[PDB]
């Protein structure tokens, strides 16, 4: 066949981790394309003040089945997927079906039980990608999901903003609110017998930015699929913050500073 | 005073 | 013999008897509890009188039982009282035939409390004991699941019974969900049935799932549908919900 | 000998102080903490002069105990609790302060991590109007389960606002009425069970009534303590006692409600 | 259009 | 109704 109709047939074995993806991605950004090639099943969409950027990956080798005729772009409402996710069980294997410009997409949720539900939900048309560049960061910290997620909550009960700095003597975030302020300091420590439980700091030169908690804290939304987040930064950059997905890829979300006017 | 920058501003359309 | 009426009930496993106010408080406001040889009963419908409640504590789940008199009970008020009795507390009811009060006894296997309320003054409809065309037994667990699930979709569910299973189906704004259980999940089909019913009520069915880890759903395509929860080994919870149909 | 007064206390078990903050932010509004050879304390009314909570941390209980002179730091318990909530529960707690300065800091290690967190926070001034708590003799004491007193209060405030506590040969028992009926809580002595028991002294008998609003506010002291401890006597306020793990106290006071004469 | 029967359309008043 | 005391009823400065 040459004529043919593209078309998208995915079967995911652990459908919980589909299920996570909607829920780091569906409050920070409200209806994106998911975008199909043969590297795997992808999103980059903005927030909808386009101060956070999220580039999401799947890769196609962590699927029991990768269909992907040609270059699909599912334009979806990521608060229905999600609703419509939420009724699968953690442990149902999990299949997405959708034509190249249908109308709708099917999501089959098989249980391990002979339960088997089916649930379609319509297609948008939704666009423009921005490049992300390959740049060099001055500063790189990889450290636990759980404990980055902690720093940003407690910072963001005490003020709005927080100042990222790394220097030699760590990695340093700081605010300041009305009932006070509030200094964080992380140095490197590698004195663990889990290497997920490090706090690694590479540092090429010192940089230090401002950046809105409010976007750091959706961020955190996707600690229950990685036990690390890395950070990296430059000063003439967004901040990266990126989660592993299981073992078959990644969430990386990228935030625009704030600076002097 | 600070300002909130955008993606926009550092990243080109591709 | 010119005795004035009474009820004692002792019920070892307390908890009980709070699982049961939880399962129907907020279908039904008001409702008597009526007292016989056969138990404890209990039978309402809700304010729309779409859905009804048959509830029955044998007489043999009581330590003691002692009775036909009715207590007229403000439901949510006989839980504001069951919610101070411990989960593992034996719970005691007692009240006089056209009294004015109950009083419940909440007595730990040292601590003891006595709770009063006072009673109201509250025509039940007749059960046929008719047989179904299809019953499914299935995890209480899997149905409430299911019911939560539908109703996030829609408003109306479709049970379906045939060869090849139990089907519930959904349609609304958002899209459409259909989830096929195929034959523990126990299916027994005198005849294929299909039925409308709205998610509403089964929503508020589940809240009975802390009673039993198994739940019996009755169909026949002239029947409300019977949804039965065991009330541990000493009785039942049966929801009676009337469908939507052409 | 010309010093400046200066306030470092170090608390390995930075929990007690997070649970002790819980327990009176929402009593008392400003207090004063105190700074003696004896420990670290406060006193304080609530606004209506109904209930004082009186607390002790003892001086034994820290790690590091510098109280240089008898300082008083002024201070806002709400932003305190709020600052604590970002400690972990395992973290190690240092306040330090200036005994005329502006601002406290509260510094959180972590114990297992190389996570130093600077908090600070404005001090202000506030009058120490200091009550003489008489040392007296009471008709009965009753020990018991701290989960079982707070179900008691919650149970009985969800019925009526007002409870009758008596101690009789028989036990002691809560008595509450209201609009929806009444209730009637009896406990009796029980020791053939540790932290479970019931102990009950009776020199007298004792009845009095008490605002039950104020005693569910008491029971915010709950997770410091598996037991609780209540004193009465005809002629003082009945008095709530919480043990600070085996460093301290906090002791609530509640003024009766009384028949006219 | 689907019509919500009533439980009275099925059991009567014993 | 009853009369709520006050902790300055009980205790001096």
């Amino acid at each position: 066949n040459l004529y043919f109709q593209g078309m998208l047939e995915l079967r995911l074995v652990q459908g919980s981790l589909l299920k996570k993806v909607l829920e780091s991605i569906k409050d920070l950004v409200n209806d994106a394309n998911f975008d199909c090639s043969s590297t795997g099943f992808s999103l980059q969409a903005m927030d909808s003040s386009h101060v956070a950027l999220v580039s999401l990956l799947l890769r196609s080798e962590g699927f029991e089945h990768y269909r992907c005729d040609r270059n699909l772009s599912m334009g979806m409402n990521l608060g229905n997927m999600s609703k419509m996710l939420k009724c699968a069980g953690n442990d149902d294997i999990i299949t997405i079906k959708a034509d190249d410009g249908g109308d709708t997409v099917t999501f089959m949720f098989e249980s391990p039980q002979d339960k088997i539900a089916d649930f379609e939900m319509k297609l948008m048309d939704i666009s423009e990608h921005l490049g992300i560049p390959d740049a060099e960061y001055h500063s790189i910290v990889r450290m636990p999901s759980n404990e980055f997620s902690r720093i940003c909550k407690d910072l963001s009960s005490i003020g709005d903003t927080v100042v990222i700095s790394v220097t030699k003597e760590g990695v340093k975030f700081s605010t300041a609110g009305d009932i006070g302020t509030a200094n964080i300091v992380l140095r490197q420590n590698t004195t663990v017998d889990k290497p997920e439980d490090a706090i690694v700091i590479e540092m090429k030169e010192p940089v230090s930015l401002s950046f809105a908690l409010r976007y750091m804290n959706s961020f955190t939304k996707a600690t229950p699929l990685s036990d690390t987040v890395t950070i990296s930064l430059s000063s003439e950059l967004p901040v990266v913050v990126e989660y592993k997905v299981a073992e078959m890829g990644y969430i990386r979300y990228y935030l625009a500073p704030k600076i002097e006017e | 005073p600070l300002v909130q920058t955008k993606i926009i501003d550092f990243f080109r359309i591709q």
